[PDB]
């Protein structure tokens, strides 16, 4: 199993520098072309370049060359994202991806492989402001025995006031994944943001089941595990 | 360029 | 560097249904070209290598084809955890640039909104503010209207909305609204409500609590 396990999501100020990590197992690290992706809020996929581990060659994409460094250190399996200034546009998610090589060749020339991204980190999410990390307080969304509906109840959890991006929710520490909406963050008017996250279950399951949300910020190293009731 | 491709293939004699 | 179009940029289509993504280059590039499917909150995943080479793992009804400057990414039989964002990319030359995307949505019959409200948190009025969340679950299509009352006083400016992207099992939007005041105008009212539109109502929803029972 190949496996990109990426740097956690941090804020930074403008004029900052940031370095970034991916590290990688399951494959010899150094015999591939793995690469940087940015992800722009609400945009598209962007190639930034590629770094070949082994010795080191890279081939950037000229809107980000001379503005990012990508290097390794093979003796570690990490790939590396760097920036010296950054700026409040280079907010985004960075996904590293292998850029594996398809296709059959021969030893004694250079071949025309087909190249292709196919296994993904779980992308770091970069934020650039001068505001500071706050942690989120979370509340319960309680079920009421009344408000219940077609024989389903729903209860939830509020994720308040925290920054940067991203927070993640689980229920039950993953074992309650169905009827489960965590919804996109919004921004108020403090600059810190703020999300639900709900489930829908049978309303015979109010007191007798329990529902336990677990509210992740790693930017802030807060965990929070909240149980819900009906009030 | 009009072989660029090939500069990625670093499993050859060169 | 070498530009790629998609077209389209959205659509839908019914469960069952053929649907083709469509991407072009601004030179030839053979075959070297890929597709990766993006759902929302996930890292995107290769669906296609060699422009029509399946990668292990992908179901068989996507298929790729075409080669040179125009190429099609055909799903024979869209499900609906098919709704994504699609991207070509050209592996022909650095930089592999992707192209701009297509969404897909699934079209599906008509669903009411199930509501439910709920009253802020004893812990949270303790700390100054009082959040009133009114959950809209499970409709289609995604136009939605809330409106909060507060004894019969109908708010503005102090609500925010979110809503899900399209649900990958049952191809439905949800939407949370969110009402946020001070405790102190909070303990001045008595009666919370949240008045919900939508085509899939023969009548306007109302969902509503009395503070303190």
């Amino acid at each position: 199993q190949v496996q990109l396990v990426q740097s956690g999501a941090e804020v930074k100020k403008p004029g900052e520098s940031l370095k970034i990590s991916c590290k990688v197992s399951g494959y010899n690290f150094a015999s591939e072309w793995i690469g940087w992706v940015r992800q722009m809020p609400g945009k598209g996929l962007e190639w930034m370049g590629i770094i070949y581990p082994g010795d080191s060659d890279t081939k950037y994409s000229p809107s980000f060359q001379g503005q990012v460094i990508i290097s390794a250190d093979k003796s570690i399996n990490t790939a590396y994202l760097q920036w010296s200034s950054l700026k409040a546009s280079d907010t985004a998610i960075y996904y590293c991806a292998r850029q594996n090589h398809y296709g059959s060749g021969s030893y004694f020339y250079r071949t025309a492989y087909y190249y292709a991204m196919d296994v993904w980190g779980q992308g770091t999410t970069v934020t650039v402001s001068s505001a500071s990390t706050k942690g989120p307080s979370v509340f319960p969304l309680a079920p009421s025995s009344k408000s219940t509906s077609g024989g389903t109840a729903a209860l939830g959890c509020l994720v308040k006031d925290y920054f940067p991006e991203p927070v993640t929710v689980s229920w039950n520490s993953g074992a309650l994944t169905s009827g489960v909406h965590t919804f996109p963050a919004v921004l108020q008017s403090s600059g810190l943001y703020s999300l639900s996250s709900v489930v829908t279950v049978p309303s015979s399951s109010l007191g007798t089941q329990t529902y336990i949300c677990n509210v992740n910020h790693k930017p802030s190293n807060t965990k929070v595990d909240k149980k819900v009731e009906p009030k | 360029n009009e072989q660029e491709l090939l500069e990625l293939d670093k499993w050859a004699s060169l | 560097d070498i530009q790629l179009t998609q077209s389209p940029s959205s659509l839908s289509a019914s469960v069952g249904d053929r649907v083709t993504i469509t991407c072009r280059a601004s030179q030839s590039i053979g075959s070297y070209l890929n597709w990766y499917q993006q759902k929302p909150g996930k890292a995107p995943k290769l669906l296609i290598y060699a422009a029509s080479t399946l990668q292990s793992g992908v179901p068989s009804r996507f298929s790729g084809s075409g080669s040179g400057t125009d190429f099609t990414l055909t799903i024979s039989s869209l499900q609906p955890e098919d709704s994504a964002t699609y991207y070509c990319q050209q592996s022909y030359s650095t930089p592999f640039t992707f192209g701009p995307g297509t969404k897909v949505d699934i079209r599906r019959t008509v669903a009411a909104p199930s509501v439910f409200i709920f009253p802020p948190s004893d812990e949270q009025l303790k700390s100054g503010t009082a959040s009133v969340v009114c959950l809209l679950n499970n409709f289609y299509p995604r136009e939605a209207k809330v409106q909060w009352k507060v004894d019969n006083a109908l708010q503005s400016g102090n609500s925010q909305e979110s809503v899900t992207e399209q649900d990958s099992k049952d191809s439905t939007y949800s939407l949370s609204s969110t009402l946020t005041l001070s405790k102190a105008d909070y303990e001045k009212h008595k009666v919370y409500a949240c008045e919900v539109t939508h085509q899939g109502l023969s009548s306007p929803v109302t969902k509503s609590f009395n503070r303190g029972e």
